[PDB]
RNA sequence: CUAAGAAGCUAUU
RNA sequence: AUUUUAAUAGCUUCUUAG
């Protein structure tokens, strides 16, 4: 049992199976072992890092212990195979990559020797030796010499998400390709990196089909951008990390030299230059004044150089001379609630009448150690035709709306009591920064940020919240100007999703007034034998690929076809990638650099997490559908879906609308979903998930292993085996079925220790006045109504304890009166 | 009855914060570490050793 | 006016910092570019007036800095203050194995360019 | 005087 | 010192009804 990549008329896919005289043309080339090896092939090393599960991971174990990368006594240690708890596993993976370079250069010597010979033929990934030899021929064809074509899409496209894990291009940083020789040395002042990057692409990837452009402003559509940036993730690890980012320019005004940006050299999006440039300023205009004040190039030159060894990240400077740390405050105890809580015969031992959750406190150095949690971010770079099919299937989950550009007269603010962001947050709030300019100036700054790029500064400080695990999470905070462009550029679709009742995306709509019965009736829509799933992503804010964030941002702006041209969208995408992906983030008086992932303070954050969750859902279904045998599944429609799917990925170049609509029909009909930004319940047909037509737990385990590189344990996920009772946890609520009236209504109830824990631990001594706690305790009484119908008695005792303490506080200070149950049962009537 | 150990510990840490002894950070890291060790316990006499150590701490200083 | 006061505060922000800038050293690094365009991350790296390093424990100081002088990034430096979290000057003859239980860590150093 | 609906402000879970 | 979503309670204005 090995792994094979098959393109036949019967069965197509990538799965396990049960298993001429052209040699005298290629007999004098140093790439073919002579005919009549190594036992394990290269595609098994492709497969076992893509299809990983514990218990059947033996093949990976002899592949690692064969080639002297590891001994066999590191593996009797418990908990060895996870990135999040074993940080030393990345070293023993990293010893493989020189054989990967010796593979790829041998394929370059295969392809260049093939094109001069005159052979038209298609290459398959399973035929490689692990040393570098190719051996399996037998389906090629002859032509005129010097005109034969290679078809190299499938090998390179499936090879992509392991090269940046195994670090195959870390050996280009030497002098002349030997490991024992010293490293290559550059002059510091280089910033172009165009000619030698292009000859690197015509050294390693010389016979690729579509034209790579090293810059992205030259590009012609909204699909060469993902192509060029997905190549540019891999090439941007060779070059030293000083020479990436913003650039400088010398300018004279008021007798004083200054410094200002003129363009950016991205990790991914190539080289862009400013079309507006001035040699001297004669006066001052407030648009360019905000441009100059938003730049931290004015802060970076006036700081001391910083060398940090606390973390493993790159640094630029420290803005002030003095470094200080701050501490997380602990909380306060309500002894009146506990003192009356023991008077009702409660808080014994010998039972579960106790408490679980508490407040926690953190030291001064917790904050920089919470920044250190970005070290699980890795350079990851994904498949190119698979993502090209995912980016068209995800368009039909969101083409039920209307959206476009607006003006400053029709922008809707929610609140004006916020923070501002560095360096603007020392003088004025957001209200002062909307009171300054006019409508014509906001039209001008919409027109000028389609011509120029702006940098910002992320402020960070801490928050206080209730936890069940000793941990802190801090905040992220974005400055004004990118958000103020972002409201104008996106706010129509932001309100258009959040005002339609009943869809796949479930944000906006409410659990009260009989909404939860409509929720779970939309879940169980047209299925036949349903069970339920559910999961939470392990530290999703601290680790994310950059291709998934950029492809999530490009999906959310398909709608502007009547207002702007391509360059305006290019400057908006460049400002988005400069403000959410790699921004010089500050953590406590020191200007660091962010490796990549979502900030937790942007305007378009949670909807990007929702389409991100949709992206792992649809990649999990296509990865489960491709990786099964075609000689078992009974239905002919599924088999034709499989063959037209694999042809639509790896043999076509344009889009096909009909298969996108048919695949959206299948995924609507049999894998119905409900997602609110991290947390899902899905409703799978249980006749198929044992057979293998849709996803399960294990495919989500595998796809989070290879594309996201964070392990998810089996204890966090779950599966419910009943139609009647609902999900086990869904946004930390529990589900039962309650008779009320003439039918049965789903009343969702919380954890009881949350209700017992939210009252006695308040965070402020000033909050021990009852003026806020009367509506706080009656809102908790609304939240703790559906424990009354539960057949265990202690939660009804908790409900009556809260009722008597509400009566005590009302003495100390029917239908419309909240001190009877007739008011609270009116809240869950389905008629408003 | 062992929730009373936790409520006495959190009201004594509320006392010990407003005594203003945070600036000497070396004892404060150990005190917050043992406070986190108090709240995740299951036996009582080990927790009784932990709370008589914390009463020794809050009767030790004259802040 | 609010507009005039935010223009005033932004004006004195962009004019009161011009001390390390308006130097000859920015001209010393800006002159040899092909178009007067240099990457921003090596703007401080040639012309830093100071270096400050945070140190977490004893063994990283055994690897990193010894004596009064050391070398980072083809430049010589000379160490003047070493300071802790209580903002006191900790001394140089005391830093060894024999005091590593007692004192309070992490530490902050500073220097000047030779 | 009251009920219903819509809009703006403060404050909470 | 973040962003988005709903619910309650309180104020005020316009409209409709006796």
């Amino acid at each position: 049992y090995r792994a094979f990549d098959i393109y036949n008329d019967k069965v197509a896919g990538f799965a396990k199976f049960l298993k001429e005289t052209i040699y005298n043309l290629l007999k004098d080339c140093p790439a073919v072992a002579k005919h009549d090896l190594t036992k394990y092939t290269m595609a098994d090393l492709v497969y076992a890092l893509r299809h990983f599960d514990e218990g059947n991971c033996d093949t990976l174990k002899e592949i690692l212990v064969t080639y002297n990368c590891c001994d066999d006594d590191y593996f009797n240690k418990k908990d060895w195979y996870d990135f999040v708890e074993n940080p030393d596993i990345l070293r023993v993976y990293a010893n493989l990559g020189e054989r990967v370079r010796q593979a790829l250069l041998k394929t370059v010597q295969f392809c260049d020797a093939m094109r001069n010979a005159g052979i038209v033929g298609v290459l398959t990934l399973d035929n490689q030796d692990l040393n570098g030899n190719w051996y399996d021929f037998g389906d090629f064809i002859q032509t005129t010499p010097g005109s034969g074509v290679p078809v190299v899409d499938s090998y390179y496209s499936l090879l992509m998400p392991i090269l940046t894990l195994t670090r195959a291009l870390t050996a280009e940083s030497h002098v002349d390709t030997d490991l024992t020789k010293p490293y290559i040395k550059w002059d510091l002042l280089k910033y172009d990196f165009t000619e030698e990057r292009l000859k690197l692409f015509d050294r390693y990837f010389k016979y690729w089909d579509q034209t790579y452009h090293p810059n992205c402003v030259n590009c012609l559509d909204d699909r060469c951008i993902l192509h060029c940036a997905n190549f540019n993730v891999l090439f941007s690890t060779v070059f030293p990390p000083t020479s990436f980012g913003p650039l400088v320019r010398k300018i004279f005004v008021d007798g004083v030299p200054f410094v200002v940006s003129t363009g950016y050299h991205f990790r991914e999006l190539g080289v862009v230059h400013n079309q507006d440039v001035n040699l001297h300023s004669s006066r001052l205009s407030f648009k360019e004044l905000l441009v100059y004040a938003a730049d931290p190039a004015m802060h970076a030159a006036s700081g001391n150089l910083l060398l940090d060894k606390r973390t493993t990240c790159f640094s630029v400077a420290a803005l002030t001379n003095n470094v200080a740390f701050q501490t997380v405050k602990p909380g306060n105890f309500n002894k009146d609630f506990y003192d009356f809580a023991v008077s009702k015969g409660f808080f014994k031992e010998g039972s579960s009448v106790e408490l679980k959750h508490f407040f926690f406190a953190q030291d001064g150095n917790a904050a920089i150690s919470d920044y250190d949690y970005y070290r699980y971010n890795l350079p990851t770079m994904c498949d190119i035709r698979q993502l090209l099919f995912v980016v068209e299937v995800v368009d039909k989950y969101f083409d039920c709306y209307d959206g476009g550009c607006i003006n400053a007269n029709q922008v809707i603010v929610n609140n004006l009591d916020k923070s501002a962001g560095f360096p603007f947050n020392k003088w004025g709030k957001a209200r002062l920064y909307y009171d300054s300019m006019s409508y014509e100036d906001q039209d001008a700054l919409f027109a000028y940020t389609k011509r120029n790029v702006i940098p910002t500064i992320t402020q960070m400080n801490l928050k206080y919240a209730i936890s069940a695990k000793n941990r802190a999470r801090t905040v992220a905070g974005v400055s004004i100007c990118s958000t103020m462009t972002n409201r104008q550029f996106h706010q129509k679709l932001l309100k258009s999703i959040a005002a339609t009742r009943g869809a796949t995306v479930v944000i906006g709509t409410s659990k009260f007034y009989g909404g939860w019965h409509n929720m779970l009736k939309t879940v169980y829509s047209d299925v036949e034998n349903p069970h339920l799933m559910g999961w939470d992503y392990p530290k999703c804010d601290r680790a994310m690929p950059n291709m998934l964030r950029i492809m999530a941002s490009l999906v959310l702006a398909r709608k502007h076809t009547t207002c702007c041209s391509l360059s305006h969208r290019f400057y908006r995408l460049a400002n988005e990638c400069a403000q959410v992906l790699s921004e010089m983030v500050m953590c406590g008086g020191s200007l660091y650099v962010k490796p990549g992932g979502t900030s937790s303070g942007d305007a378009t954050t949670a909807y990007a997490n929702s389409v991100f969750n949709i992206c792992q859902a649809v990649t999990a279904n296509v990865n489960a559908l491709l990786s099964t045998d075609g000689n078992k599944i009974a239905d002919k429609y599924v088999r034709n879906l499989q063959h037209r799917l694999y042809e639509c990925l790896y043999r076509n170049r344009d889009v096909d609308t009909d298969f996108v609509n048919e695949f959206y029909a299948y995924l609507r009909k049999h894998f119905s979903m409900m997602i609110l930004s991290d947390d899902a319940v899905v409703c799978f047909n249980s006749t198929y998930a044992s057979q293998g037509l849709v996803a399960s737990i294990k495919n989500f385990k595998s796809v989070l292993y290879y594309q996201n590189n964070v392990f998810m344990s089996e204890a966090k996920c779950w599966t419910e085996t009943d139609l009647t009772k609902g999900p086990h946890e869904f946004c930390s609520q529990h589900t039962m079925l309650v008779k009320q009236g003439d039918d049965y209504v789903y009343l969702p109830y919380p954890d009881p220790s949350r209700i017992l824990g939210a009252g006695c631990f308040v965070d402020d001594i000033v909050k021990t006045d009852g003026t806020l706690m009367i509506e706080r305790f009656v809102s908790l009484a609304i939240d703790a109504y559906p424990l009354t119908k539960h057949p265990n008695q202690e939660y009804a005792d908790v409900f009556h304890l809260y009722l008597q303490y509400i009566r005590k506080l009302h003495d100390e200070l029917n239908t419309s009166r909240y001190w009877e149950p007739e008011f609270y049962e009116a809240m869950y009537t389905p008629h408003t | 009855k062992m929730s009373d150990v936790k409520c006495t510990s959190v009201v004594l840490l509320s006392v010990l914060q407003q005594l203003r002894v945070e600036s000497s950070s070396k004892l404060w890291a150990q005190c917050v570490q043992l406070h986190n060790d108090i709240l995740l316990a299951k036996d009582t006499t080990e927790a009784f050793e932990k709370m008589v150590s914390l009463l020794s701490v809050l009767l030790s200083m004259q802040g | 006016d609010k507009r005039a006061k935010v223009t005033s505060a932004m004006q004195t922000m962009l004019f009161t910092m011009l001390r390390k800038l308006d130097n000859d050293a920015l001209n010393n690094i800006i002159n040899n570019a092909r178009d007067g365009c240099v990457p921003l991350n090596i703007i401080p790296l040639t012309t830093a007036a100071k270096l400050m390093v945070v140190i977490p424990d004893y063994n990283t100081y055994k690897n990193t800095c010894d004596g009064t002088t050391f070398t980072y990034a083809s430049a010589l430096w000379e160490i003047q203050q070493v300071v802790d979290a209580d903002s006191k000057i900790v001394q140089l003859s005391e830093i060894s194995m024999d005091n590593s239980p007692n004192l309070a860590w992490p530490l902050i150093v500073t220097a000047l360019r030779a």
